[PDB]
């Protein structure tokens, strides 16, 4: 049983915690805000069963936020081919990927 | 264990001996391993030879007990040309009682071993023609 | 009543002194007028960047200029 | 099952659309029984403390009467609510979806065909 | 899924303010007095839009108007500020209460010279508007469409037909 | 191998737990755990909390270990096989796991793990003016009222309950 | 995902392993568990300082607040079974198999 | 970067220190000593006092934990909550401190 | 132990309870579950002998091992799906660690090794307190969280706990084991049932919780532990040995008695899934729970067992124990069978 | 680079969406020096 008792009583004991994307001292953003609320304002009044099927692609986008496995390993395959093409000796490095560049501001 | 159960089920029935008989073998090696790994931890034995001469005898068991199943329904189902049928089931059953009772070496554990095996074993054979569910998903 | 606050004043005065400055600690910011200059003193300390408004043309209040007559002021702050 | 139901307005033993419905007689045979429970614990009450079962404290087998009454009374009002929301509910669903639940195409007897097998 | 638009490198190419931490802090407050209207623009066009390339074009206004900023000062109060920018810039916290002398001596000069005065406090902390031309995004969070809600509960509500209906219970 | 610190720390941690969870006696695990401990808070310190590495420094090394070892001086008098075979097998698998992570740079068990640095998930931007774990430390007065008042009555019920037990009647 | 959180998962197993195994002492279980509360305060920790989740960087220390009670109350019931036998063997807790 | 280089000059400097001190006298071929508490053999007694101090430390190590965020916490806009709420700490503090001392915890280590 | 003592920890056993039913956060339902376990260490410990000190320490080393399983449980929830709300888990390995804890805190088997020696080595009182009171907050918790358990895992756990139960039960001759290995059988069902409709699932809970309340009572009120000693029961009060007969025949599902309304409706739920052996395991397994319940009817109620010399100065005393809500638990326990449709308030 | 690799996308976004998501650290200093990635991502903890 879940006995409700915050919502009949009009009382917040837990509420605020329970989310990431929800009302954080100064105002101080999350990383995944973005993607929380929108996967958030779809999921809204519609039940589990429909949520999972019905607009899966914004709970994508947040896991990958989240966690961030595709971009690893986009990192890690464009890594390779670089560390394979400097073995084989066909690539240089450019001069502002080797620390001479001078940055902007 | 749920790969086991697919590739012994996979094999038509009455069509390859050796393979029914190896995956049969392969199941019930994983049961008695179960079995022994329970034995050792709940009751410990007295040294390292005891409880690796437990465990090998409880796998060779019932290793042995799913390969005779395996073998003797398989044959039954060549011979007789009835391969969808839960009387070889019912002989392999009462094969592999009849071998537990040989393991253990009596006679009536082997033959109340091979009347219950065997109504077991035709059980199954019937839930796997008739399509029974025994963890059945939920529906309404 | 009287005379046990004596005799407890004379026989243990660290518990005395503990329990008056505990009395004292809860009972005084409830009845001092500077708590409220605590509340308003926290609250208008800029952490963070006040983002403008887009002027749709209805915000009197609203000061179109730091330097403008409009808007929250200090001066309590800088007097006291 | 009906946690969407009564998930809008939580805690409530009876909403403010159970008042709709006609209330439990005061003779329903449910409540008879109920009050029946009642003087039946109420002897037992009596006999495990070896006091006289049919006499002693009658007081106290009228307030055992009366508690189980009054207990009894708002649990049939809930229980008659939660079907009549499951009726609702079902035919609020049938009448919404008329593709899943189409009519059945009836056949008189002169049409169909039955086997028949002989008793000998 | 797509591909990402960047903006090319001609188009990050901009002239930059070259001027150090404590140079900016000495005429922060200034800085934010003189040049608050394309800063205030470029910040509201941030907050709105949600995307860096959006604001580029504002962001480059507040180059330049910062750009003509230090130059003004450069061309009437050039010592003054040096020396409140050298002791601004010696403190380890860079305080502003070590050097309020050269500070009045700054704003004395700036005063006098280019008709500046400095704000007060809790000016510069102000929520103030801006007039824009550029129109309000109306859907900055690229969200495609809601799935549409469940159907409601309609209608009074009527007695069980036949009661329960669990097996032989008439009610 | 200076960007992979964290990697490192993580690794002395877990040889740490191996070596600790082998139990060779309690004193000598008390002794594994404390600088497990002092590791972890190292790989927190490492990540950018400040306040939680000190607050394992503060409360679970200084304050609790500090019993634990002080029960376990008032118990088990002072003056193996098994113990040596598990802390052999426990590195192995350690560092068999280690050889798999960075020769393919991935690696799967249960979940899918990434064989590169791990500064990779680190956030660009700045916090301005404040540290952002102190101040969601600090809304706990402010937020946690429900938190703060669960923990207090725990607190003190423990201590009613401690005093309970050890009295013997 | 990251690499930390391996290491983090498998020294949480390795003192689960510790603890679902008794060797002798009753205190090499206590430190097993305690081991891995600290290995569940180390990966929380992480992840909310990685998520810039603000609100959650009070969880830790309560976490850390509520097992370091339960280790009081632990430490408590082996002092009362070494009162009781002598010792904090495993092997003298067997007096309710009957 | 420069606090673990103090650490490890620190640690060194320690360990180099205690090596001097114990093999220096090592180099010295004094003696053989045979050497044949004013307990000779007697097993330690188990008391509860000092368990109690140590359960009892511990715990208000705790609420401590719980106490140490107020300097940072005091600069919130809900004064009057973060008040109440520090204000309802310690006196759980100073209730938990007066139960152990009604009901004789601090006992012969007082 | 002080009263004012008791009524504050049984308040704190209570409160911990009420926490984990009624909040929305993971990390609450942990504090309510260590408020609740701490609070109850002391019910345990209420005598102080040895089999108590034994059997708490079983039982905290059990529990503190759930607990951790359960805030793993819920920190890789929190790592996958970067909430806290207290509904359907988005990971397989965070639900099979958290299905396993709540199964370890309810004492089913395979986890079941500390229930019958926990339950025999502290009084009554506590043991009634234990198998009633500490199992309604996992269960709330498994009643939250329905949508990710697997279904392979939790009918594995209760068939598993209905044979094993049974089994056990067997062979019991002190009245504390017994109970504890019909609590096991009796949570064998209800996790049995859980997936299909939890109503179901609540009501078979409020008819154990009924049954087990009458029986320790009725145990407390005769001051009995064992077997032989129950069996004294007819030379000093018989209107007890027909309580507790009658008890005891509606804790088997014998029917027109109130126990057989809940595996008659979980019966009745598996059969429109079209799960038709499990029921009938389940049936064929609780005939040995009915089977160990006749055999203590058969010592107590229907026959006469020689007593002793002593029973005549305790004839020439009246009881003064405060047999709490006993004779309403009598009657709501057996004559509820007419009343079966009000399950629809649980809904 | 990526020229080699057949099937591969230059600037491929892993996201389904077009909203501006603010960069990974590995993102933008992946493809630089191992001094440039210590001053940037550890500098500010490690100074002192
Ligand atoms: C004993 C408990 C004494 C303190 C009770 C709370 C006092 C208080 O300041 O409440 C207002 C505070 C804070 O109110 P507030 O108005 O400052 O909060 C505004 C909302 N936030 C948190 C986002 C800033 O608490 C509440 O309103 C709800 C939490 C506590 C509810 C009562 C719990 C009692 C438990 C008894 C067991
Ligand atoms: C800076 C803080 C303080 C640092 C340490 C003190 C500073 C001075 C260090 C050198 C002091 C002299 C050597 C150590 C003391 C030897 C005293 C002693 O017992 O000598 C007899 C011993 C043994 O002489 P022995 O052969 O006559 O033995 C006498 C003992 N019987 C007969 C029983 C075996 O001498 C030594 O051990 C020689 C040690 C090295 C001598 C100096 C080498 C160069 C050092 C520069
Ligand atoms: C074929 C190989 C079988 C290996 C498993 C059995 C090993 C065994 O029986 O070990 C004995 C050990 C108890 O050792 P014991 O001698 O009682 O300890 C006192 C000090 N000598 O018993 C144990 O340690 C019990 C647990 C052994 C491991 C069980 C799980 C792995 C093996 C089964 C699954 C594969
Ligand atoms: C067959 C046979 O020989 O059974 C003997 C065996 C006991 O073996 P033993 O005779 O001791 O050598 O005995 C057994 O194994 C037990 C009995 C074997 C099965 C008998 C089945 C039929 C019994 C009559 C059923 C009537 C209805
Ligand atoms: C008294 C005991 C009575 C037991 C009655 C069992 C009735 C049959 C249930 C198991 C069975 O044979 O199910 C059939 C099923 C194959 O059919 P299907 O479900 O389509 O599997 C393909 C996967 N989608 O098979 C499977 O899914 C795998 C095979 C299951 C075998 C279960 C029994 C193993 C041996 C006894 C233990
Ligand atoms: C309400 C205010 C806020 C309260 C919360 C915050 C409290 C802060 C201080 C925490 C103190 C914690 C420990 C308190 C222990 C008190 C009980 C006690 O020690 O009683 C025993 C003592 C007599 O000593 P004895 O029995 O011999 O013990 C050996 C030592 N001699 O007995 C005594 O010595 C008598 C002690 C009780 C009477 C003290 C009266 C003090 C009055 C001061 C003026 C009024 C202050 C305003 C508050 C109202 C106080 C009633
Ligand atoms: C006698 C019963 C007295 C009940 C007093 C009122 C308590 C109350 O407000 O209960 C609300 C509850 C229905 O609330 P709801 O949130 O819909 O149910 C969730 C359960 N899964 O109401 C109920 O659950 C009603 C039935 C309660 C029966 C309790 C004793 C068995
Ligand atoms: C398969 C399941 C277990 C997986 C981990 C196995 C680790 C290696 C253990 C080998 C067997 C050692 C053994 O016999 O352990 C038994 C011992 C308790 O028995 P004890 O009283 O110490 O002595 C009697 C010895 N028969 O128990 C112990 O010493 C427990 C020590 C556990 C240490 C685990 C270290 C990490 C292992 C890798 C990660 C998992
Ligand atoms: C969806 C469901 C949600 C939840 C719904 C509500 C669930 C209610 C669960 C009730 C659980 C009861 C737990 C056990 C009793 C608690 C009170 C207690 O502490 O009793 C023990 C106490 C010990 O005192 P002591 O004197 O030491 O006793 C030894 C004998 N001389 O005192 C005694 O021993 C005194 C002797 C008499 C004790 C009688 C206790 C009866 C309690 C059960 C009543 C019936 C169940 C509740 C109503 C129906 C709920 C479904």
């Amino acid at each position: 049983p879940f006995f409700d008792v915050q919502k009949k009583l009009g009382v917040d004991l837990d509420h605020w915690m329970t989310i990431q994307s929800a009302e954080q001292p100064h105002r101080i953003p999350a990383r995944c805000h973005a993607f929380e609320k929108e996967w958030i304002e779809c999921a809204h009044g519609i039940g589990s069963i429909r949520a999972e099927k019905e607009c899966k692609i914004e709970f994508e986008d947040f896991r990958e936020c989240l966690l961030r496995q595709k971009t690893m390993k986009r990192l890690n395959a464009i890594k390779r081919q670089r560390d394979k093409l400097i073995k084989e000796g066909k690539y240089t490095p450019p001069p502002h990927h080797s620390g001479q560049e001078d940055l902007r501001p | 264990a749920k790969t086991l159960l697919h590739q012994y089920w996979d094999i038509p029935e009455g069509t390859e001996c050796h393979r029914k008989t190896y995956a049969a073998t392969s199941i019930g090696g994983a049961s008695g391993l179960v079995v022994s790994a329970y034995s050792v931890a709940l009751k410990t034995p007295t040294s390292f030879l005891e409880g690796v001469a437990r465990t090998g005898r409880y796998t060779f068991t019932a290793a042995a007990i799913g390969a005779i199943f395996g073998l003797t329904s398989c044959i039954s189902a060549q011979v007789r040309e009835k391969p969808d049928d839960p009387l070889n089931y019912l002989i392999g059953g009462c094969a592999g009682g009849l071998t537990l009772g040989a393991r253990t070496r009596s006679y009536g554990i082997g033959a109340a071993a091979c009347a219950y095996m065997g109504l077991t074993a035709a059980l199954v054979k019937m839930g796997q023609l008739e399509g029974w569910k025994v963890f059945a998903e939920p529906k309404v | 009543v009287a005379a046990f606050l004596k005799n407890v004043w004379a026989k243990e005065p660290v518990l005395v002194a503990s329990f008056a400055i505990a009395g004292l600690a809860v009972i005084l910011p409830t009845l001092s007028p500077y708590t409220k200059y605590s509340l308003m003193i926290n609250r208008a300390t800029p952490y963070n960047y006040p983002v403008p408004l887009r002027d749709d043309g209805n915000m009197p209040d609203v000061p179109s200029h730091p330097q403008d007559p409009q808007g929250p002021s200090l001066e309590w702050l800088k007097r006291l | 099952m009906m946690t969407g139901r009564q998930a809008r307005a939580p805690l409530q033993f009876l909403p403010d659309e159970a008042r709709s419905l006609p209330p439990p007689k005061l003779t329903d045979p449910r409540l008879a029984y109920i009050g029946f429970l009642g003087y039946c614990s109420g002897l037992i009450d009596n006999a495990i403390r070896r006091r006289p079962v049919l006499s002693a404290g009658l007081h106290r087998q009228f307030l055992y009467i009366t508690s189980f009454v009054f207990v009894g009374y708002y649990l049939l009002k809930r229980q008659d609510y939660m079907y009549a929301v499951r009726d609702h509910d079902m035919f609020s669903y049938i009448k919404s979806h008329p593709e899943d639940f189409p009519e059945k195409d009836k056949k008189t007897y002169r049409e169909v065909f039955e086997e028949f097998h002989p008793v000998r | 899924p797509g591909i990402v638009e960047l903006p090319s490198l001609e188009d990050l190419k901009v002239q930059e303010v070259k001027v150090s931490s404590s140079v900016l802090k000495a005429a922060a407050h200034h800085y934010g007095a003189q040049c608050d209207k394309p800063n205030k623009e470029f910040m509201l066009c941030r907050w709105e839009e949600k995307d860096p390339r959006r604001c580029l074009e504002e962001g480059k206004l507040v180059n330049q108007c910062a750009l003509e900023f230090f130059r003004q000062i450069k061309r009437h109060c050039a010592e003054p500020f040096t020396e409140y920018w050298t002791c601004i810039d010696y403190s380890g916290l860079q305080l502003f209460r070590r050097c309020r002398k050269e500070q009045a001596q700054f704003d004395k000069c700036v005063l006098d010279k280019l008709g500046w005065v400095r704000p007060d406090l809790g000016e510069l902390s102000k929520v103030t508007k801006v007039k824009t031309d550029r129109p309000l995004p109306e859907n900055p969070y690229h969200s495609r469409a809601r799935p549409e809600p469940n159907p409601e509960v309609e209608g009074d509500l009527k007695p069980a037909r036949h009661g329960s209906r669990l097996f032989f219970w008439t009610m | 191998m200076m960007t992979y610190i964290v990697f490192i720390l993580s690794i002395i941690f877990v040889m740490g737990f191996v070596g600790f969870s082998s139990k060779p006696s309690p004193i000598y695990g008390g002794l594994g755990l404390i600088v497990s401990g002092g590791v972890g808070c190292g790989i927190v310190l490492n990540f950018g909390g400040s306040f939680l590495g000190l607050m394992v420094f503060l409360i679970y090394l200084g304050g609790m270990m500090v019993v634990f070892g002080y029960t376990t001086a008032m118990a088990t008098e002072q003056y193996n096989k098994v113990v040596l075979g598990t802390f052999i097998t426990g590195l192995l698998m350690e560092f068999l796991m280690v050889y798999y992570v960075l020769k393919d740079k991935e690696v799967e068990i249960v979940f899918k793990f990434n064989g590169m640095g791990d500064w990779v998930i680190y956030d660009t931007g700045d916090s301005g003016f404040f540290s952002e774990e102190a101040m969601g430390i600090a809304a706990l007065y402010s937020y946690g009222t429900w938190l703060v008042i669960v923990t207090g009555w725990s607190l003190l019920i423990g201590v009613v309950v401690i005093m309970e037990i050890t009295r013997g009647n | 995902m990251s690499l930390v959180y391996m290491n983090i998962m498998m020294a949480f197993t390795v003192s689960l392993t510790g603890l679902l195994m008794y060797r002798s002492h009753l205190m090499s279980s206590l430190l097993c568990l305690e081991g891995m509360m600290l290995s569940l305060f180390i990966l929380a920790t992480l992840m909310i300082l990685n998520s810039h989740f603000t609100l959650a960087s009070m969880m830790p220390i309560i976490l850390l607040v509520f097992a370091a009670c339960e280790a009081a109350l632990g430490l408590s019931l082996l002092v009362m079974v070494s009162n009781t036998y002598g010792t904090d063997y495993v092997q003298n807790l067997n007096l309710l198999q009957c | 970067m420069n606090l673990m280089i103090t650490l490890l000059t620190n640690f060194t400097l320690a360990t180099l220190l205690v090596t001097i001190a114990f093999w220096l006298p090592q180099l010295n071929v004094y003696s053989e000593k045979t050497s044949p508490d004013p307990m000779g053999s007697a097993r330690l007694p188990f008391s509860m006092k000092f368990f109690l101090v140590a359960i009892t430390f511990l715990l208000f190590d705790l609420e401590i934990a719980l106490l140490l965020p107020l300097p940072w916490a005091s600069q919130t806009t809900n004064l009057n909550t973060m008040l109440t709420m520090a204000l309802l700490l310690i006196f759980l503090l100073a209730v938990s401190l007066a139960y152990e001392w009604t009901q004789k915890g601090l006992e012969w280590t007082e | 132990m002080n009263p004012i003592i008791l009524i504050i920890i049984l308040m704190t056993v209570m409160l911990g309870t009420i926490i984990v039913m009624i909040s929305t956060h993971w990390l609450l339902i942990w504090i309510g579950f260590e408020m609740n376990m701490l609070a109850i260490i002391p019910i345990m410990m209420k005598k102080h002998n040895p089999r108590a000190t034994e059997a708490s320490t079983k039982y905290f080393l059990t529990q503190s091992t759930a607990s951790m399983l359960l805030m793993m449980a819920i920190i890789i929830n929190l790592m996958f799906s970067g909430q806290w709300t207290v509904m359907k888990l988005f990971n397989p390995m965070a639900s099979m660690l958290m299905t396993m804890a709540l199964a370890m805190k309810l004492g089913m088997a395979p986890f079941h090794f500390w229930v019958p020696e926990v339950t025999q080595g502290i009084p009554l009182s506590s043991g009634l307190i234990l198998l009633t009171w500490q199992k309604l907050a996992p269960m709330s918790v498994l009643y939250q969280i329905l949508p990710s358990i697997n279904l392979d895992l939790i009918l594995t756990l209760s068939i598993l706990s209905i044979t094993i139960g049974g089994w056990g039960g067997l062979n019991q001759t002190q009245l504390r084991k017994i109970m504890a290995y019909s609590s096991i059988a009796h949570m064998g069902w209800m996790t049995a049932v859980l997936l299909y409709n939890p109503t179901m699932t609540l009501l078979n809970l409020i008819i154990y919780i009924i049954m087990t309340s009458t029986m320790f009572t009725l145990f407390m009120a005769n001051s009995t532990t064992t077997t032989l000693s129950l069996s004294h029961t007819w030379n000093k009060a018989p209107i007890m040995t027909i309580l507790v007969l009658i008890t005891l025949l509606s804790m088997g599902g014998l029917p027109p008695l109130s126990g057989f309304m809940p595996k008659w409706m979980i019966i009745q739920e598996m059969t429109k899934n079209d799960s038709i052996i499990l029921p009938t395991l389940m049936a064929i397994t609780a005939l040995l729970n009915l089977y160990f319940y006749m055999r203590l009817t058969y010592s107590t109620a229907l026959t006469m067992f020689p007593s002793t010399n002593n029973m005549k100065m305790k004839w020439q005393f009246p009881t003064t124990k405060r047999m709490t809500l006993l004779p309403t638990m009598t009657v709501l326990s057996t004559m509820l069978l007419p009343l079966t449709p009000i399950l629809s308030i649980l809904e | 680079i990526m020229k080699d690799v057949p099937g591969w996308k230059v600037g491929e976004s892993v996201f389904h969406t077009t909203r501006w998501v603010t960069p990974m650290m590995g993102e933008l200093y992946g493809l630089r020096t191992g001094e440039e990635i210590l001053s940037s991502t550890y500098g500010f903890i490690w100074y002192t």
